[PDB]
DNA sequence: AATCACCCGCACAGATTTTTTAAA
DNA sequence: TTTAAAAAATCTGTGCGGGT
DNA sequence: GATTTTATGCCTGATTCTGTTT
DNA sequence: AAACAGAATCAGGCATAA
């Protein structure tokens, strides 16, 4: 599974064999005709996650140094629109997640 | 199958025609009878055309 | 003179006569032969015409006629269009009529109007028609008192089965599919 | 393509996907499997059973 | 396809409905053209207790009937004063076949045009069915 | 296999066959009986079918099918419309 | 207004006319004359003639 | 009349089909023949198949 | 055919099939259906015939069988 | 000589209406 | 406390073969 | 079960060019 | 300098065929 967390705190799951499969050569596709974005919104980390289980947590590590603990089991089913999971301020991004 | 004149001197002439004048009788089972009858649910159609033609013939008792 | 009638009355009489006939004589097949009224009739004619399966062929239009002109009071159009299912490759498992000329395909393709094509019967044929002057089976009149038509078949094949069926009635529908002669034979035997 | 040895029909599929995934979306949304009915019903000493 | 009369006063006219164009053309040919008009029907016509509104109105065949009746329908403009006729006559074969379309035509005026038969405008025609001759 | 032909030759043979066709077997009648070939065939097949005029009636699609599959080899409607004018008061 | 009896076609003069103006109006205009032409030709001997 | 498959293996096969193929020879002929047989005056077209049909067959030695 | 008409628009180097056959019945009106089609294509299109395009097909007419 | 519209029962894919449920 | 998205639950065409 | 377009010859009514006159 | 007679062209209808 793939976790993807965008410019403003959204989070979508999606699948790792679902994305384009090219050679070394090849340019890639656009992601945005796989997640409805906005026209500048861009992801910026990315949380391999094998399978949910207990009640485990998620520690997010943003820039400017702020700390965020979350219970992943909000994390186990989502729309194709994604929820907000951490209220971010000005140009701070997450770079850290684990 | 019939000449215009047979047709005309056997059912058109008002001196020599018979015909049926259609009248309403009850007209709350006449509402019962035409849903049965001419509705979209299969079952009662079928049930009445069983109940009716087939056996009530067998015994005119 | 005027005489009244209630819209009752009239309502289910008509419609009892119309569904009765309808349930009894035109859409479902006899377990007997298999056959429906149309399809015994056609064979019945093309019997007493002389059509054999080991001489020449006969023009349709000839057969319409004297089917519709002796046994079948009805259109034209939709018995050539029962004559032509009963010859197609597609359609029967075991064929009963043999065809000569351009009579449609798989493919969706209509078959020739009748001003174009020729029959005769098939060699299966004539084994649901066998015996049938030795007084084996019962005759009706038709719908002028004029000739004579039989009332079922003295089959040797258990039609119904090998061929199947489907029609639609007035409360009431059939679907049958076919199957192997052999097999149903064996059947039979056990 | 059919011609006089039989029927044969040919589908081309791209590079982006699997030729298993596109068969059963095939089999699924158009007439190559069809469901069958049976309903015996005959005519037995002149009434329907 | 409608034949027309000559008449003017409703209450002195009649209309015939014909189950074919055959028994339309032998009906046309020897009527008597003063006060009698003819409305021949092609195929069997349309079932108005399985089908929904709009469907009865995009139909061609019921779209002639009422604008030859003359009523309007709808129960926002049906006015059962402006009848063009005051005697509707249903003629069919004496077959089976003719019971049906009996069955249908009744349960369009049953259903759609109420006041019509309270009032007594349908008749239904007996023709004959056979004919001896010796000498 | 193949075989090279003039337009002229081709052209005079198949209109002369269609014209002499046409003028001697269709459209003109003989002057002993007054007949076309169409309404000679018809009346010969109702003579051998029997239908003589103090019987009952046939169907007309009876005598147009044996008409049409026993000695004319062309469409049915036609003959249908032959046979029509042969019995109107205001055609003959 | 043609019946049982035999034809019968009704056409009406206005007040201010004649009758024979229109008829021979009709008579020129409309086909209630027409011309009949004889060509006598058949087949004698297969040769027409 | 003929079956799909006989029309094949005997007209449309290009093993076995026979043809013809159309040429022009004179190009001055040409035009006054088909002037002649298809053109709108009749008595050059009644004249033409009288003298073929009737002269040139009936009478010869 | 695909090359156009008129003589101020028809050229004869856009012609989709390089073979045309005519295949008609073994009678009178085949005969005249074809004076017909080769009127037209000498009246319309003289440069297709002058080049050897057009071809007339030969069907048979019995069948006969003794065992 | 091809094309056009209905009756009659049954099975199913696709389009509309109500009803619930997680996000601001 | 709204309020957009699932999600179920109903409707709606269509074709098979003898007839008009 | 209605409507729809061609061939083939002869006759007519309606419309469109062409030279003439007031 | 337009009217106006005379001539030439064009459709449509009739019974068997595709
Ligand atoms: C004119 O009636 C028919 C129609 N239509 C009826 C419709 C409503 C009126 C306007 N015409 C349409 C087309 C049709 F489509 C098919 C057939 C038809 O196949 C047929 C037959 O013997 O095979 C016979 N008939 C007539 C005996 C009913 C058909
Ligand atoms: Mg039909
Ligand atoms: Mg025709």
């Amino acid at each position: 599974h793939i976790l993807c967390f965008s410019s403003r705190g959204r989070v979508y799951s999606m699948k790792v064999y679902q994305l384009p499969e090219a050679t070394r050569g090849a340019r890639g596709r656009p992601i945005v005709n796989l997640l409805p974005l906005e026209q500048d919104e861009r992801i910026t980390a990315i949380l391999p996650v094998t399978e949910f289980e207990e009640g485990v947590k998620v520690f997010m590590a943003t820039a400017n140094g702020t700390v965020k603990k979350t219970v992943l089991t909000e994390f186990n089913r989502l729309r194709t629109a994604g929820k907000v999971a951490i209220k971010l301020v000005d140009g701070d991004e997450l770079i850290g997640v684990d | 199958e019939m000449n215009p004149e047979q047709l005309w001197e056997t059912t058109m002439d008002p001196e020599s025609r018979r015909m049926l004048r259609v009248t309403v009788k009850d007209a709350i089972a006449a509402d019962q009878l035409f849903t049965t009858l001419m509705g979209d649910a299969v079952e009662p159609r079928r049930a009445f055309i069983e109940e009716n033609a087939l056996k009530a013939a067998n015994i005119d008792i | 003179e005027i005489t009244p009638v209630n819209i009752e009355e009239e309502l289910k009489s008509s419609y009892l006569d119309y569904a009765m006939s309808v349930i009894v004589g035109r859409a479902l097949p006899d377990v007997r032969d298999g056959l429906k009224p149309v399809h015994r009739r056609v064979l019945y004619a093309m019997n007493v015409l002389g059509n054999d399966w080991n001489k020449a062929y006969k023009k349709s239009a000839r057969v319409v006629g004297d089917v519709i002109g002796k046994y079948h009071p009805h259109g034209d159009s939709a018995v050539y269009d029962t004559i032509v299912r009963m010859a197609q490759p597609f359609s029967l498992r075991y064929m009963l009529v043999d065809g000569q000329g351009n009579f449609g395909s798989i493919d969706g393709d209509s078959a020739a109007a009748m001003r174009y094509t020729e029959i005769r019967l098939a060699k299966i044929a004539h084994e649901l028609m066998a015996d049938l002057e030795k007084e084996t089976v019962d005759f009706v009149d038709n719908y002028d008192g004029t000739e004579k038509i039989p009332d079922v078949m003295p089959t040797k094949i258990p039609n119904l089965l090998v061929n199947g069926s489907s029609g639609i009635a007035v409360g009431m529908a059939t679907n049958i599919p076919p199957h192997n002669l052999t097999e149903v034979i064996n059947g039979c035997l056990a | 393509e059919s011609d006089k040895d039989g029927m044969r029909i040919v589908i081309e599929v791209k590079r982006d996907a699997v030729g298993e995934v596109v068969l059963n979306n095939l089999y699924s949304q158009t007439q190559l499997q069809v469901s069958f009915g049976i309903n015996m019903v005959a005519l037995h000493h002149g009434q329907p059973k | 396809k409608l034949a027309d009369c000559q008449e003017r006063d409703p209450a002195l006219s009649e209309l015939y409905l014909v189950e074919g164009d055959s028994a339309g053309g032998s009906a046309k040919q020897g009527r008597n053209r003063k006060n009698q008009a003819i409305l021949p029907l092609k195929g069997k016509i349309l079932n108005v207790e399985k089908a929904r509104f709009d469907k009865m109105l995009s139909s061609q065949e019921v779209a002639t009937l009422i604008t030859a009746l003359g009523c309007g329908i709808g129960r926002d403009e049906y006015n059962p004063d402006k009848l063009r006729y005051h005697s509707i006559i249903i003629m069919t074969d004496a077959d089976v076949d003719g019971s049906h379309i009996r069955t249908l035509l009744l349960t369009f005026f049953y259903r759609q045009m109420p006041e019509i038969v309270e009032r007594g405008h349908v008749y239904i025609a007996q023709p004959p069915l056979y004919k001896v001759k010796k000498g």
